[PDB]
RNA sequence: CGACUCUUAGCGGUGGAUCACUCGGCUCGUGCGUCGAUGAAGAACGCAGCUAGCUGCGAGAAUUAAUGUGAAUUGCAGGUUGAUCAUCGACACUUCGAACGCACUUGCGGCCCCGGGUUCCUCCCGGGGCUACGCCUGUCUGAGCGUCGCU
RNA sequence: CGCGGACGCUACGCCGCGACGAGUAGGAGGGCCGCUGCGGUGAGCCUUGAAGCCUAGGGCGCGGGCCCGGGUGGAGCCGCCGCAGGUGCAGAUCUUGGUGGUAGUAGCAAAUAUUCAAACGAGAACUUUGAAGGCCGAAGUGGAGAAGGGUUCCAUGUGAACAGCAGUUGAACAUGGGUCAGUCGGUCCUGAGAGAUGGGCGAGCGCCGUUCCGAAGGGACGGGCGAUGGCCUCCGUUGCC
RNA sequence: GAAAGACUAAUCGAACCAUCUAGUAGCUGGUUCCCUCCAAAGUUUCCCUCAGGAUAGCUGGCGCUCUCCG
RNA sequence: GACCCGUCUUGAAACACGGACCAAGGAGUCUAACACGUGCGCGAGUCGGGGGCUACGAAAGCCGCCGUGGCGCAAUGAAGGUGAAGGCCGGCGGCGCGCCGCCGGCCGAGGUGGGAUCCCGAGGCCUUCCAGUCCGCCGAGGGCGCACCACCGGCCCGUCUCGCCCGCCGCGCCGGGGAGGUGGAGCACGAGCGCACGUGUUAGGACCCGAAAGAUGGUGAACUAUGCCUGGGCA
RNA sequence: CGCGACCUCAGAUCAGACGUGGCGACCCGCUGAAUUUAAGCAUAUUAGUCAGCGGAGGAAAAGAAACUAACCAGGAUUCCCUCAGUAACGGCGAGUGAACAGGGAAGAGCCCAGCGCCGAAUCCCCGCCCCGCGGCGGGGCGCGGGAAAUGUGGCGUACGGAAGACCCACUCCCCGGCGCCGGGGGGCCCAAGUCCUUCUGAUCGAGGCCCAGCCCGUGGACGGUGUGAGGCCGGUAGCGGCCCCCGGCGCGCCGGGCCCGGGUCUUCCCGGAGUCGGGUUGCUUGGGAAUGCAGCCCAAAGCGGGUGGUAAACUCCAUCUAAGGCUAAAUACCGGCACGAGACCGAUAGUCAACAAGUACCGUAAGGGAAAGUUGAAAAGAACUUUGAAGAGAGAGUUCAAGAGGGCGUGAAACCGUUAAGAGGUAAACGGGUGGGGUCCGCGCAGUCCGCCCGGAGGAUUCAACCCGGCGGCGCGGUCCGGCCGUGCCGGCGGGGCGGAUCUCCCGCUCCCGUCGGCGGGGGACCGCCCCCCGGCCGGCGA
């Protein structure tokens, strides 16, 4: 508040007096007659830079970023490596662009969409899930932010049957939308790879919303996909290829050490 | 999750409005769970307590499989007192325990007719969820 | 063999830092947007069986009626035809205060009307009702060779 | 014929050769140094004992600092890749608290003065009674009041606090008690002066002003009418003229 | 104010209380973790300028075109 | 061996100042703008910041006949205003072969000096002595020559000097054209826009503490200063 | 000197009505400074700002043109982006600083006076009765009384209007007392383990329940319970249920009210006055030979008047009607009641204040204004004995713990007390270097291990090789048959979608003497890219 510390009256003492020259209270009979009011060094008095409200909070960032990190994190939801370094226990799912038949939005009961994860053998992540539900550190105790846990697998549709008063109770799972799609609960904190559960009349639908390199995107504007910057990213099968390793000079690769001075007399 | 939005899920507006709260509410808040004996009978989960009714001890020092009498309830405090639990002090003179109702099962109630209005209603409206 | 003085450790004192908690505050946002001459805001004095304080109320004074709930309140004594806790729509609301009979000592009165010592006849006590300034439409009563003319 | 050949290379890595190194104000870079908090993650640790303190215990780092064992303690905490900041103290006659030296010292010296015996008592250089010896010496260290204070006045108990030593004593504490009017005073009149209405100014809350630019008499008086009733005799009580 | 610049709630060669207010200062004091590398000036012109700032100088940082003729 | 630490100072152990002692708290922060380095996307274009449409979520996603608008692509003059090569060739006009001028065929966006890389490639790189393919190499000299720097020319606008021809619904104080020096923040085959970080200068309380004063609006004559009313006292 | 009447004007404790003071976050009207900046300072700036004064509301103000622009022209006010830190002002120094157009939120418009016509066609109050009446109203009656010709009502207002003709058209409109059909506040109500062995002072913790993975899961947010809980209680979820109350709006009638409109032609009428404007003085604004406002004197006009950003005359065009009025939404909100959240602070912080805080306490006052959180799960808050006049002790006793004792969690340093050790005449303290003495660790006190051969003794369920069964890898097979793909392609009788500043018979309108012709709503073909089934080349199959 503006208020804070200038809600007194003071002035100083002057020279003299043995005292130090600071803002002083006007008089009284109590303890706090002559004590230092103003200033940030005081017992009560105000801070350093009472902090006002129209810092800068927001940022903006352009459109073609976002897009192109979005592109850039479906990218990484496809490899089975980029997925079992982020966290997730990944061990046995058959096929790591896992998509299933449209007959999942018409589930209503939550029992009944366990026996799902449990034939997709996903179970043990959401068991990862109960084995890490712990309390936080510090302050946030009371600042209702008790309990946190461990982000799971998400899940993609196309469009609202019924399916998510069947998800939203398993801890971990989020939901999302093709056409509406986030980036904050695909890259978690920053990271890359989120394990995902595709569906068909959903994964049928990126190759008319992103477009291919000779084709753009019909529902939106005018957006073609970024452009690579090298192709064969493997330089070890390009080194040791009969190119190169011919038109090279001779290795050399002999320690030369230094030598002793022996004397010449 | 809750989604109504005029509903606090704070922590200090619940523990307020808890050490604070009147009367006719720490009726309800001072309940207790009823024995299979009778959940097979009535159809029923739990009931507000009495002073006049029949109590066997779960967890606590003195838990067992004794039934005790409850002697008068202490609404105050959140707690009531029992015949029978009781401990000396210096002198030799007895006093109370105190025991929190949600420990406490029920195996004999104090009927009226206040109490069977109310009895048959939470299986009334029990029954309709069943009806689904 | 001591005593004093300095040094470090163990124990004990003075002191209330650190760690951990929180019925408090700060900022933003939503919906509403309501006082008083039918006596407001504010202040003063009173009220509990044992009571000082804040808090709750107004000679019906830590609350009355009604409805809703349906067995306690509690530091100690007491004594289901509805206790106690809530809501609040029916009753009541002491003295100052824009303050209103004239004053600020709570002091001096007046006009009606009932009860009593009495026997409207004056005074005598008690009880109730009225007696502020400013202005509006009306009713009543009046002034004016400056009006203005008739009778 | 036989089924045999070390280490390495987190490429922001590893290895080799040369010359050099001072440094205030000031500039830059690296910080696996550190504090409080948020997104992520460690199938982390924790009442078979976490934070925090203590330590003649054992060690590492150039250093900032960290880690371990041994004691107390009793319920929440840390590491890594990233983000944000009210983020690191010896001083400012610095601010708020707290304790020493000086110190058992300065000091308890204005107005002439105290002794003996007894009683209650755990206890008496001061308390009460008596016995002397002295002072104020009628413009008093005496008897009563106004201004001010507000329960100090009175009694019975208390002894941990206060009465700058003590205390059986107290203007201290705790329980209770107390202030009686036709004649004493307030009330009632005006004084120097304050202050409304009519009226004047003034953007305005309001201001000068007090007989001055005002239709300022609400009352008695004597007589006549209409009224009423009081034992309507004698009259009251009202209205008008 | 029978006058001295006296007194006006311990305050007078213009009282006290709150607000604009955290008023201005070329002027005094203080300015919070480690290591590594480089390293100075107190001279010039102009200023109601001489306790001060502008300017050139000295210094550090990031790079660049070539060499591996000047 | 060795004076006590902080601080202004040409010069501190100083007979210069602040400092008795311990714990906690304590001083370059926050917006707007601009300049330059640096990281990212799109690219002669870029940007939806304001507006709309569909618990975390007050977030995210879209809209192109919602791209209006901002900066940029084009400068100069006080302004009215103007607004960025030309070479060669045909028959050709007068005159004095040349200019200029109405018409046709081809051509064409400069020049010299340095210039990293590039190309041609005289000559040879053995293993019993002579032919000969490829692969690069080596390589004397010789060629195209990026980026840039210096210089010469040319073009555009403003302004002065010398002087000649052409145009026309309007025939004039009309309009247009050339050569030569001078002024310009300009062209000469683009380089910007939006976001994030860093230092630096500034405007705001601006590294924190510090004055002597200045103004608006209000409270006091219970002490003391003087006039008043009413009473009281001086062997 | 009379009775009389309109006018001007008083009094009343006359009847019935009204306003006055407070809050002051946002608002409208006036009044209005100085610190400060310019390196001084006086015009400027600080500022139409704080303070001061008067008025309201749930929102206030503004407002249907005496308007902008010179375009092929827009068309009430407010609000956001933009123009713009720009045209301009200014010791031309420091510095201040607008609007129009364009895209958007919201969208709503109107009435009187005058001019004239209808026989005051007009209100308010008193009286009686009936209905309803916790917002005092309607209909019937009043030889019952009052105001208005110094002008009450109807039509009617600048988009033109009225009137009288002649033609064309008319069948709903508004409330008020109700009956009746299906947004809001309060109340009470709604899932599932205290299952096994065990740790503990007490478990919510550790482990277990498979061949339905303990149970419900449209409910795993949070809170209470003797540490830590989806399943112990309360609670959350759900177009879940029930019980009350007040409305919004729909339909039946029963009542009263109001008889109104077009088009085409003839004749009439039509606007606000000490104000506009002019001179002047003073404040002001970006407004500059003077934008607005205010004061003094002068003071108008009807083919008129003001404006048309440089003063002045003569001219032409354009656009508007001053001096009188009303009006919802879009916008603002540190106060107020009622609510949710938070990359915030966590008792010297955060509001001054977590607690009997604007309280104690100082000053005559105006005013100034603090310090102060925490036993334990439960007071089970220490019976009794004993010394002492008592305070305070000594044993005992409660709890897991007095090493938690009524200002009681944790218990830091300065500082003091006592114990143990080691010392002591140049104030103590430090640095470099050893030496001695102590505390401690070595869980030291007969000190390596791993490979490989020779030798010594032992024992297995024991090797090499073949035989079947299963998996995996390379394949230059100089080239096994199949596959999909191509930021690879050629031709096609293909079967299709997006675009286009490439080209031109139909629908329509306007124009033309059913015909032309500009303008378009449409076809249809021509291209380019993309998709799609059949056909061929090369190709990888180490994203
Ligand atoms: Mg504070
Ligand atoms: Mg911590
Ligand atoms: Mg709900
Ligand atoms: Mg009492
Ligand atoms: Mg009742
Ligand atoms: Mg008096
Ligand atoms: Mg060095
Ligand atoms: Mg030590
Ligand atoms: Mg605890
Ligand atoms: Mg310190
Ligand atoms: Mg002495
Ligand atoms: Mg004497
Ligand atoms: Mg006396
Ligand atoms: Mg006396
Ligand atoms: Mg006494
Ligand atoms: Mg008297
Ligand atoms: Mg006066
Ligand atoms: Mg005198
Ligand atoms: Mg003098
Ligand atoms: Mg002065
Ligand atoms: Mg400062
Ligand atoms: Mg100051
Ligand atoms: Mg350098
Ligand atoms: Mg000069
Ligand atoms: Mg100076
Ligand atoms: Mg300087
Ligand atoms: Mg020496
Ligand atoms: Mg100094
Ligand atoms: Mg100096
Ligand atoms: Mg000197
Ligand atoms: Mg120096
Ligand atoms: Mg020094
Ligand atoms: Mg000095
Ligand atoms: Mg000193
Ligand atoms: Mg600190
Ligand atoms: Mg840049
Ligand atoms: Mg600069
Ligand atoms: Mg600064
Ligand atoms: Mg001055
Ligand atoms: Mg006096
Ligand atoms: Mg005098
Ligand atoms: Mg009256
Ligand atoms: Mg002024
Ligand atoms: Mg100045
Ligand atoms: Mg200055
Ligand atoms: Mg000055
Ligand atoms: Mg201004
Ligand atoms: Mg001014
Ligand atoms: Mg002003
Ligand atoms: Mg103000
Ligand atoms: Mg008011
Ligand atoms: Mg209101
Ligand atoms: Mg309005
Ligand atoms: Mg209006
Ligand atoms: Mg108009
Ligand atoms: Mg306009
Ligand atoms: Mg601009
Ligand atoms: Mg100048
Ligand atoms: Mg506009
Ligand atoms: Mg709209
Ligand atoms: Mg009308
Ligand atoms: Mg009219
Ligand atoms: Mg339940
Ligand atoms: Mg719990
Ligand atoms: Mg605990
Ligand atoms: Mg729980
Ligand atoms: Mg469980
Ligand atoms: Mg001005
Ligand atoms: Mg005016
Ligand atoms: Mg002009
Ligand atoms: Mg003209
Ligand atoms: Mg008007
Ligand atoms: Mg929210
Ligand atoms: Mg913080
Ligand atoms: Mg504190
Ligand atoms: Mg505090
Ligand atoms: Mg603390
Ligand atoms: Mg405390
Ligand atoms: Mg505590
Ligand atoms: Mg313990
Ligand atoms: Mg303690
Ligand atoms: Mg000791
Ligand atoms: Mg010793």
């Amino acid at each position: 508040s503006e208020l804070a510390g200038h809600q007194t009256s003071a002035e100083s003492w002057g020279t003299g007096r043995a005292v130090a020259r600071i803002p002083r209270v006007r008089g009284g009979g109590t303890h706090r007659s002559g004590q230092g009011a103003f200033g940030n060094m005081c017992r009560g008095g105000r801070m350093f830079a009472p902090t006002k409200t129209w810092r800068r909070w927001h940022r903006r960032v352009n459109t073609t970023q976002k897009r192109y990190a979005i592109c850039s994190a479906l990218a990484a939801s496809a490899l089975p490596a980029l997925v079992m370094s982020k966290g997730h226990r990944i061990e046995e799912v058959p096929e790591l662009p896992l998509v299933v038949e449209d007959k999942v939005e018409g589930y209503k009961k939550t029992k009944e969409a366990v026996l799902l994860l449990k034939k997709l053998k996903a179970w043990n992540d959401i068991k990862k899930v109960y084995a890490s539900q712990r309390m936080r550190a510090g302050k946030g105790k009371m600042r209702n932010r008790r309990r946190i846990q461990r982000r799971g697998p998400c899940v993609i549709y196309n469009e609202d049957n019924g399916i998510v008063k069947a998800f939203r109770n398993i801890p971990g799972i989020t939901l999302l939308n093709v056409t509406k799609l986030n980036i904050l609960k695909l890259a978690p904190g920053g990271h890359v790879g989120r394990f995902c559960i595709w569906t068909e009349s959903a994964f049928r639908k990126l190759d008319d919303l992103y477009g291919t390199w000779r084709k753009a995107a019909s529902l939106k504007s005018n957006y073609n996909l970024p452009m690579h910057k090298m192709l064969n990213t493997d330089l070890s099968r390009i080194l040791k290829s009969p190119e190169i390793q011919r038109a090279l000079r001779a290795p050399r690769k002999k320690i030369h050490r230094r030598v002793l001075k022996k004397n010449p007399l | 999750m809750k989604f109504n939005p005029f509903v606090t899920s704070d922590r200090s507006k619940n523990r307020k409005r808890h050490f604070n709260a009147p009367s006719h509410i720490r009726r309800k808040i001072m309940s207790s769970p009823l024995s299979k004996e009778l959940r097979q009978k009535y159809n029923v989960r739990s009931m507000p307590i009495r002073k006049d009714d029949e109590v066997q001890v779960v967890r606590g020092h003195y838990k067992g499989q004794q039934i005790g009498k409850v002697v008068q309830v202490y609404r105050k405090k959140y707690v009531i007192y029992i015949e029978r639990v009781q401990r000396e002090k210096a002198n030799g003179t007895t006093v109370h325990v105190g025991i929190h109702p949600s420990k406490v099962v029920i195996t004999r109630l104090k009927l009226d007719k206040d109490r069977k209005k109310i009895l048959e209603r939470k299986a009334k409206s029990r029954q309709v969820g069943k009806e689904k």
